[PDB]
């Protein structure tokens, strides 16, 4: 039985629990500085940078490389929103919202935000397109629930609004990703799957009004979506929350 | 002040109440309206607490300890020297949970995505009212609910649980843990698989979803997949909280005896409650 | 599940 | 009527057999219980 | 009225995924399994295909020696009755040794020999199972996180039954191999050492596993609510940062005063989870060992008031 | 009468054939048991206490 | 009458097995309380009239 | 009598096999175990008797 | 048939499963015999 | 007798090998395990009485 | 048929060779019982 | 044993080796385990009483 | 037959020389259950 | 025993030596802590009572 | 040829210094059980 102390009521717990503190304080710091690899240094509502950049030093860079001769991404890097951001500030002090300049669904901004990522599709581990429709899909079909093909589209404004004509699926998580619905002007648009409501007799989404999916983007191949196409549809489809709000 | 990335989210709208009085940034907090209910509820809070310190006649923070009102006060208000500052503190820590879950609520419409988390941040509030008011009331005294002390409602755990023998034999207890114990496994495991895949080896591509499915099925032989490990973790946690909030109602409201005792209809259920042997028996 | 939802062993089988 | 994507002459040549089955089960069990309550009568 | 990504509301099969061949020896791998349509409503549906190495062939034969020498023990405190087993299942106990022997292999049987037989087994078996876990990382080219992760839990699991007792020198500290059995353990453990949730250790493992379970309740209602962004494709948005990412970022960035990232979020996670074990081990390991009253030894340092 | 053929249509054979012999086997060890826990039907103990085993 | 018309509402696989599950339950209760009575358990009955106890 | 050889395109044989297989291996413990469990039965304890070993 | 075994693999199988069948109630009646010529329990 | 080669027909030789020796050792420990319990086959124990090694 | 793709042929020997292996098995068994039987009867 | 040479053609060697391995290692510390736990055959404290150690 | 993919004489080449190291680990331990029962006989 | 190299021939020699490392290691390890167990081994009791170190 | 790829010579290389050291290994432990036998036998 130890429990012999060095000085004062020093004694083995002690000197653990001490040592214990200063290796979470030590842990903090690097959890907090590794937490940091994206969105510094800090801005102004200007985009220059800040005064004040915070207790904290931005690590050392790290460089990821990318699976399938996609590059390489260094972070902390240069950071800069590759978009023209259609935003005007509503006060001269900092701490403010700044207000749309025209159509906030339609410039992609506040819920509706999109971000430019990079203009290619997602590369499952054999190289392939990982989300492809179900058509291009060898041996892939609905295995339970109800399959939503040919089920009319209702909106937050209870109209229908197309029908359902296809299934997009993440091919190795073997799960669905988005439904293709074809408009009353025979064009397509893509809906994420975790805005829309299968239901028995119709797909209900309560993000869009009737009036609304025109304005989804569109894909520039019919058979894939890259990352910057799909990151502007969900985009558009959450903005609909509070953007078709007017409507309903 | 801003994330590099921050500006073309921070537009008007989202909030509950209000819309412009209080539909701003203070740093990088949003201050709306239960932003300012939270800020003062904490802030009062707190320094009753402190005042509670200078009453009781100690400045060690681990001694610091606010009792609610002794059991002869019953349901009614106490002094503040007694056990009136725990009554306020106490409403103090409700308002401020509630309106930094509506805050959380302000903040997800203004970002548009969903309300997840308030709802499972409305899960711990409900174990804390549950341990503070719903339990102290269905058992007639505000003593029943624990100090705010750091080591003294640690105490209340334990004078809580011994009143019925060995807690462990609560069965929803028993439920419960096995929900935390399976989170905190599943939170190692999740953390553990994304940094593996987002930090291979040595110079090698980093990973895709593909070799984390690969990864588990070599090792287990089932693959929750990523969609499925973020609802795993949130119902484990979920569950784990309600279970805690229903083995805590039914203690010393539905269950006053040794909790071990419940057990028992297992063993005499007539078919082999009379069999010589094993341990029962 | 949850529709038929409102033992258990009627939404089971 | 579907649910199962079976016919007539098949689930009735099924339930033909099941029933045959059903027939021969009950009569060991007949047997048994006769067995048994000459050995001890529970009546 | 609103889908909240819990469950999926369709499902879809198509060709059965063997996975990636980065060093798996496809002989070890076996076939693909069948589909859960149960499992499918919350998760992937697939099962298999599971690897079996020397080192998965191993812990699997050690642990059901392990399972299977408990489970003939109970089988004999019964008394091979099997309406006595199913009702006394919660009851039986594998117990260590008494006191008296120590450290000693010379325990009887009925009294502590069959208790060594099972730990030998499932040490054999958790350790395999350790070196299986890193050899199946270093196959898919992986990082070695899960290893590591899973040496703290070994760790704890390792001063319970074997470190701890050596200490004490006797092997009737370590835990008996039962259901009730190791819950008295665990409450009678308490009550030896005077009021365990005095341990400081005992606290700060506390203190992370609630956090395990705030940050996981946090991290999974914060990737549910950014699912319509493609936000539970994480590696991806941690190669190319998505508004899924910049969203969540930004909910907890204007909630707390600051955030993570996401993959620094997944550093969060392991460290909050490994360090319960890691500060429960280091206490049970001071119990008795360095201080046998946690009581007396708070009174001492504040805590707790003289 | 002659037309219960058609359940087959609407049940699963497989499944009412694997829950029905489930039922059937609790059942039967059910009975048993009944017979078992009963000191005048357990031909264990009725056999020992005509032969005297014990 | 017109009762068949229950059967357009209602899946007929789960009532029958609901059903099924409920008889079971229902008449599994009433034997146990014919037994847990003395003066009923046939066993019993039949053990008293017999001299076999 | 002589047509149930069409239960096999009901289920595949290699479930069946293995179902009854782990299904007969269990009830022959189970038995096995009961007579262990009644003392006049105990064939182990009936021979210690028989031939005085205790 | 739901296997899509046809009548003569269903024939087949099932002469040999009842060859099996016998043979294991035979060995079965045996012992059960010599139990309870070693130890009547009626 | 010999027409039980189909068996091999039926299963995998592999998983049924696996099987039947996880099987046959578990069975051997289990039953030298009952004969070390009951005190009249427990032939350490019988051995040291005889011998008077206790 | 040919679950496992297996010939008859080849399903004939694995068979003739795995009863070979079950038959000394039960061969051994036997002596052992023999053994033990002779040195403690268990009837 | 002439024949027993076919299991090569259908289990993988190195899985047999590390199998037999395994089996016999658990084998030998369990049935050492057991003769240390029996003080009949405890060696260690057969030596301990022979030459009057502690 | 041909599960693992390979010949009869690897197979002969193999099972010979697993034989030879069967035989050696059951020849050390026959002689080791002789000098126990020599030692200290259990029977 | 000269025609055991065939081993290297289905064998990664590195997978083999740290097995064998750690098979080793573990093994003194058990055995010196079940002889310093036993107090009849244990060398420091026994050098302590052997030249009265206490 | 084999599993691992490695050619009969290098097998056999292998073999000899594996060989070799487990010869080594064993003297050592050799030496050391006399030893102790000498100053404290368990027989
Ligand atoms: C101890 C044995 C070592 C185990 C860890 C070995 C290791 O380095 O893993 C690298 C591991 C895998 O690396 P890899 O796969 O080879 O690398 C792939 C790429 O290169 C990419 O790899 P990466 O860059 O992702 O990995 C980097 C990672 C790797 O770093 C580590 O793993 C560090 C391990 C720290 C162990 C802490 C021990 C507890 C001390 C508490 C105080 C005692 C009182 O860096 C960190 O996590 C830094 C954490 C903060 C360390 C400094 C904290 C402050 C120090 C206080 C003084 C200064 C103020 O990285 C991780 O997985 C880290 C997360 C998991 C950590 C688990 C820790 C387990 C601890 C052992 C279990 C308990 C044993 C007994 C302990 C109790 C005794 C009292
Ligand atoms: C009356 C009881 C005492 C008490 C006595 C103890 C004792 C004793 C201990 C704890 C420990 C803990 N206590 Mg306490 N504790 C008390 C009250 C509490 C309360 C409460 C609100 O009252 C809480 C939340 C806790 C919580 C905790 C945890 C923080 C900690 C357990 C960590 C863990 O996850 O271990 C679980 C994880 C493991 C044990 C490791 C498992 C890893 C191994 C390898 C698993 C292998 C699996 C095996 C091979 C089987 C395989 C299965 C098949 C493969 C499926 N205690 C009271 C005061 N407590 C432990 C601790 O950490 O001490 C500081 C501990 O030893
Ligand atoms: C339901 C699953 C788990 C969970 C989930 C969860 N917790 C959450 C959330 C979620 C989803 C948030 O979104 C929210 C958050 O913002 O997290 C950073 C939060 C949160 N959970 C927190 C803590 C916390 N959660 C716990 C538990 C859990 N949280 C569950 C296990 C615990 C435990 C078990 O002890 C703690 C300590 C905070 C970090 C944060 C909520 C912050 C908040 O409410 O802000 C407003 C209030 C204050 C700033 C402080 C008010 C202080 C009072 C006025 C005075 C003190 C009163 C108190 C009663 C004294 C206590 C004394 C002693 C008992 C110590
Ligand atoms: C301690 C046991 C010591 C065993 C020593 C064996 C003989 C030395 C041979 C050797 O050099 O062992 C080396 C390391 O082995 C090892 O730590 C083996 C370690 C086995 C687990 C024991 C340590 C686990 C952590 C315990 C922490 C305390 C072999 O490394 P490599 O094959 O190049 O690795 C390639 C990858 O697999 C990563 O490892
Ligand atoms: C694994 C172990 C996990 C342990 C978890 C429990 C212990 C507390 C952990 C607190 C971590 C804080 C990390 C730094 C956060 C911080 O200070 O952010 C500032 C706001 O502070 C705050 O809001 C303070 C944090 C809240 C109070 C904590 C007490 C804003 O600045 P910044 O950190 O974003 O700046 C970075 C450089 N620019
Ligand atoms: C303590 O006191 C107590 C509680 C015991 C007293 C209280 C007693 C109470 C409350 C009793 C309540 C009793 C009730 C509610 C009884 C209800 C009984 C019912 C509903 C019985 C119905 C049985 C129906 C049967 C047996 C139907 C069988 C039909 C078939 C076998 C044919 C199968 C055909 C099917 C299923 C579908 C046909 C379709 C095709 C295509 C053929
Ligand atoms: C509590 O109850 C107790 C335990 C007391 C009593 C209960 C006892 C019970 C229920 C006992 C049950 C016993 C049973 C069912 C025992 C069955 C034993 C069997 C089936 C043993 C069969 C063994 C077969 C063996 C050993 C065959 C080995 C054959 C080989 C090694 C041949 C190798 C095969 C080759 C080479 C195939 C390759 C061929 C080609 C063409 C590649
Ligand atoms: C609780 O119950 C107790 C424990 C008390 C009693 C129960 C006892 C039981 C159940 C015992 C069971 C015993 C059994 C099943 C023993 C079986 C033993 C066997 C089959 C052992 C086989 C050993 C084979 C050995 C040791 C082979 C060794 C080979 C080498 C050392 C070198 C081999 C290298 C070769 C062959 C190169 C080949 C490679 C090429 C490329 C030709
Ligand atoms: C509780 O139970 C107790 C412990 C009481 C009783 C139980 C006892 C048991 C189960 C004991 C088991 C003992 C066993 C199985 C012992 C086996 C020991 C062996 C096989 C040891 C082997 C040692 C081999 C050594 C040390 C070889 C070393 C070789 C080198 C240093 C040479 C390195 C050569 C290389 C790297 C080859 C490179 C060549 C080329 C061409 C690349
Ligand atoms: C019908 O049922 C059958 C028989 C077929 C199967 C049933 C099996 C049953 C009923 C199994 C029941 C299993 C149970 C209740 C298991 C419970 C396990 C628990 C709760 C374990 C809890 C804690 C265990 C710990 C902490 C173990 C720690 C062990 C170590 C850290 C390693 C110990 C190693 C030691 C002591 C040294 C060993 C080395 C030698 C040389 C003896
Ligand atoms: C929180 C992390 C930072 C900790 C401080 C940085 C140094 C790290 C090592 C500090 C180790 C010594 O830490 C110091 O130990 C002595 C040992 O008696 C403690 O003890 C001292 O104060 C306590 C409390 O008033 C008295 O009961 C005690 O008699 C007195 O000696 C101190 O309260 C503690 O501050
Ligand atoms: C993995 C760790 C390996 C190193 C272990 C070191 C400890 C070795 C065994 C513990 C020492 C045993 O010490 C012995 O204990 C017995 C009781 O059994 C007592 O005997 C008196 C004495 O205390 C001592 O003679
Ligand atoms: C099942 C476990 C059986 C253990 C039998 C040990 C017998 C011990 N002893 C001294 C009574 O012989
Ligand atoms: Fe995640």
């Amino acid at each position: 039985m130890v429990g012999v102390t060095a000085f004062g009521n020093f004694d083995l717990a002690s000197l653990a629990i001490y040592s214990f503190w200063i290796f979470l304080a030590g842990l903090i710091y690097y959890l907090q500085t590794e937490n940091m690899r994206e969105g510094y240094p800090l801005e102004n509502e200007d985009g220059t940078p800040a005064a004040n950049q915070g207790p904290f030093p931005l690590p050392k860079p790290k460089t990821f490389i990318l699976p399938h001769g996609r590059g390489t991404l260094t972070v902390p890097g240069p950071e800069s929103e590759d978009r023209p951001i259609a935003l005007a500030r509503t006060a001269v002090s900092e701490g403010f919202p700044h207000a749309p300049t025209g159509d906030p669904m339609k410039d992609g901004v506040g819920p509706a935000s999109w971000v430019a990522r990079r203009d290619l599709p997602e590369l499952d581990g054999h190289g392939h397109n990982k989300i492809k429709p179900m058509k291009a899909a060898a041996g892939f079909y609905v295995s339970a629930g109800k399959n939503p093909i040919g089920l009319p589209v209702r909106g937050c404004d209870l109209e229908i609004a197309g029908k359902v004509v296809d299934i997009w699926v993440d091919i190795p998580e073997q799960m669905a990703r988005f439904l293709e619905v074809e408009l009353k002007d025979g064009s397509t648009r893509l809906l994420p799957m975790q805005m829309v409501k299968v239901q028995s007799n119709r797909v209900h989404v309560n993000a869009l009004s009737s009036d609304l999916f025109a304005g989804i983007p569109t894909i520039k191949s019919p058979t894939e979506v890259t990352l910057l196409e799909e990151d502007k549809i969900c985009g558009y489809v959450a903005g609909g929350l509070m953007y078709a709000a007017p409507k309903r | 002040a801003l994330l590099s990335f921050e500006r073309k989210y921070r537009v008007p709208g989202g909030t509950l109440v209000g819309g412009n009085l209080f539909d701003f940034w203070v740093g990088p907090f949003y201050v709306g309206f239960f932003g300012v209910a939270t800020f003062f509820f904490a802030a009062l809070g707190i320094i009753l607490i402190a005042w509670s310190a200078v009453l009781q006649g100690t400045w060690n923070p681990q001694l610091i300890s606010v009792y609610p009102p002794a059991l002869e006060y019953g349901l009614g208000g106490a002094p503040l020297a007694k056990g009136g500052l725990w009554q306020i503190i106490t409403i103090c820590a409700t308002g401020a949970f509630v309106s930094w879950a509506l805050r959380e609520v302000e903040i997800c419409r203004k970002l548009g995505i969903g309300y997840h988390i308030p709802f499972a941040f409305a899960f711990a509030i409900l174990a804390y009212l549950t341990l503070v008011l719903f339990r102290p009331v269905m058992m007639g005294a505000w003593g029943y609910a624990f100090p705010y002390g750091i080591w003294t409602h640690l105490d209340w755990v334990s004078n809580t649980g011994y009143t019925y023998g060995n807690f462990h034999y609560n069965p929803a207890h028993m439920i419960a843990i096995t929900f935390f114990f399976t989170n905190a496994l599943a939170l190692a495991l999740h953390g553990a698989l994304v940094l593996s895949a987002a930090n291979p080896e040595k110079g090698k591509e980093m990973r895709t979803p593909d070799h984390e499915d690969t990864f588990f099925r070599d090792l287990v032989g089932y693959s929750i997949g990523t969609l499925g490990i973020h609802r795993l973790g949130l119902l484990l946690s979920l569950s784990a909280v309600f279970f805690s909030a229903l083995c805590m109602i039914i203690t010393g409201t539905i269950w006053f005896d040794q909790w071990v005792d419940w057990w028992q209809w297992w063993v005499k259920l007539p078919w082999w409650a009379n069999i010589p042997g094993g341990i029962n028996g | 599940f949850a529709f038929r939802l409102m033992a258990a062993f009627f939404a089971a089988t | 009527l579907g649910y199962t994507g079976l016919t007539d002459e098949q689930a009735q040549e099924l339930h033909s057999v099941y029933m045959s089955g059903l027939w021969l089960f009950s009569a060991v069990a007949i047997v048994a219980h006769l067995a048994v309550y000459i050995w001890r009568p529970w009546f | 009225a609103e889908y909240q990504n819990i469950f999926t509301q369709v499902q879809v099969r198509g060709p059965a995924d063997l996975g990636m061949t980065e060093d798996v020896n496809l002989a070890n791998r076996s076939g693909v399994g069948p589909f859960s349509t149960l499992l499918g409503w919350f998760g992937n549906a697939q099962l298999g295909p599971i690897y079996l190495g020397s080192l998965g062939v191993l812990s699997l034969f050690s642990g059901l020696m392990w399972f299977f020498t408990i489970g003939i023990w109970f089988w004999y405190q019964a008394g091979w009755n099997p309406a006595v087993f199913l009702r006394d299942l919660f009851f039986f106990s594998l117990e260590p040794p008494a006191p008296e022997y120590g450290l000693s292999f010379a325990a009887p049987l009925k009294e502590g020999g069959l208790w060594l037989i099972a730990s030998f087994f499932m040490f054999v078996a958790v350790w395999s199972w350790w070196g299986r876990t890193y050899l199946r990382a270093q196959a898919l080219g992986m990082g070695k996180h899960t290893a590591w992760a899973f040496l703290s839990a070994i760790w704890l699991w390792m001063v319970l039954g074997f470190i701890r007792p050596i200490l004490m020198g006797s092997w009737s500290e370590a835990v008996p191999y039962g259901i009730f059995s190791h819950l008295d353990w665990t409450n009678n453990f308490s009550l030896v050492h005077g009021n365990l949730f005095y341990n400081p250790f005992h606290g700060l493992s506390i203190a992370f596993l609630y956090g395990s379970a705030l940050l996981f309740a946090m991290h999974g209602a914060t990737i549910l609510a950014v699912s319509r962004f493609g936000g539970e494709r994480e590696l991806e948005q941690i190669a190319d940062r998505g508004t899924a990412a910049e969203r969540a970022a930004l909910f907890w960035r204007w909630t707390m005063g600051f955030n993570a990232t996401m993959e620094g979020i997944h550093r969060w996670a392991i460290w909050m989870a490994v360090l319960v074990t890691l500060t429960g081990g280091i206490g049970i390991l001071l119990s008795g060992t360095v201080v046998d009253n946690w009581y007396v030894w708070g009174q001492n340092h504040g805590m707790a008031p003289l | 009468m002659s037309k219960f053929y058609k359940i087959w249509m609407i049940f699963d054979p497989r499944r009412v054939f694997v829950a029905q012999g489930v039922f059937l086997f609790l059942l039967a060890v059910m009975i048993h048991l009944i017979l078992l826990s009963t000191p005048s039907y357990n031909w264990l103990e009725i056999s020992a206490a005509k032969y005297n085993r014990v």
